[PDB]
């Protein structure tokens, strides 16, 4: 996260860290959506242009974390994966369209002050909250500039109008994405960056006071460049696939 | 850089 | 069923430092 702040303890209890077994390193962020399902970005697992293709056994998920590198004894939980599901029509060849993946945990995780699922948006929440100018929140342990933080970082960013997202890039934008960030002339900055991928873009409903995950940190060009924006996977647009995977497996 | 995690998980 | 409600914030009726920024944008 670039131009963000240290998160408070327990501020994002759904934040998950994707951790490589060997070499031991941070791969991506992710989010807890139930006691054994974790949502993340497909490109975190499968991206052939960089010879990236991880399987259930290459990975650990670490839940309830705050420090980036410490083993947070008695606080964090570490889980193994049972199965990984990548969207069938994830487009890694062109534009990272449908950049989304589900991960089923070997065993359900127990909730605590530091570990708690986020909600998935219903059609009406999405309709009401996904609007240009509204702000959402992004979190991650990713790079601080286009170097690495000691604790989880947070930044609030406004949703940007569709026409503006399109005119800022040569990449072909789809309905399964939205962009967010400040305009060059708005004075405030901030963006996700490398390592933040797979993390949640969340919003707090003014109606029921619950936090909903609206997007998944997907891609951008550099980090926090003027006239550029972060792009996020549109979670609701892909909810049918999410729901399908879950009640089948 | 990262603090070692218990060996059982690296399994 | 209990999603999106943080034990250390919503459940105790405490606010985090910047959530107001979100609400004020809506
Ligand atoms: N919010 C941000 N500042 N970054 O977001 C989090 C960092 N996520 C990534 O690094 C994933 C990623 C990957 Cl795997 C491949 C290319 C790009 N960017 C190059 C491109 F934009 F040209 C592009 C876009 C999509 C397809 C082909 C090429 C990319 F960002």
């Amino acid at each position: 996260i670039v131009e963000g702040s240290d998160a408070e303890i327990g501020m994002s209890p759904w934040q998950v860290m994707l951790f490589r077994k060997s070499p031991q390193e941070l791969l991506c962020g992710a989010s807890l959506i139930s006691d054994r399902w974790v949502l993340t970005a497909a490109h975190c697992l499968l991206y052939p242009p960089w010879d990236k293709n991880f399987t259930e056994n290459d990975l650990l998920v670490r839940i309830g974390k705050h420090s980036r590198t410490r083993y947070e004894r008695n606080i964090e939980k570490i889980s193994m994966l049972e199965k990984i599901y990548i969207h069938p029509r994830y487009n890694w060849r062109e534009n990272l369209d449908r950049d989304i993946a589900l991960m089923k945990l070997k065993k359900p995780v127990a909730f605590s002050d530091y570990i708690h699922p986020v909600c998935l948006p219903d059609r009406e929440t999405a309709a009401s909250l996904l609007q240009a100018g509204y702000k959402g929140r992004v979190t991650g342990w990713g790079n601080l500039k286009e170097g690495q933080p000691s604790v989880l970082q947070v930044v609030n960013l406004p949703i940007v109008e569709r026409p503006v997202c399109k005119d800022s890039t040569r990449i072909r934008i789809t309905d399964n994405m939205f962009c967010a960030g400040y305009k060059p002339d708005e004075g405030k900055r901030g963006d996700a960056c490398e390592g933040d991928s797979g993390g949640p873009f969340v919003m707090k409903s003014p109606f029921n006071n619950r936090w909903y995950q609206m997007g998944i940190v997907s891609w951008g060009e550099g980090c926090d460049r003027d006239g550029k924006y972060g792009f996020y996977t549109h979670v609701f647009r892909l909810k049918k696939w999410i729901q399908k995977v879950i009640d089948q497996f | 850089d990262f603090e070692e995690i218990p060996e059982e998980y690296l399994q | 069923a209990d999603c999106g409600l943080r034990p250390l914030f919503e459940k105790k009726s405490l606010e985090d430092k910047t959530e107001r920024e979100l609400l004020e944008s809506y």
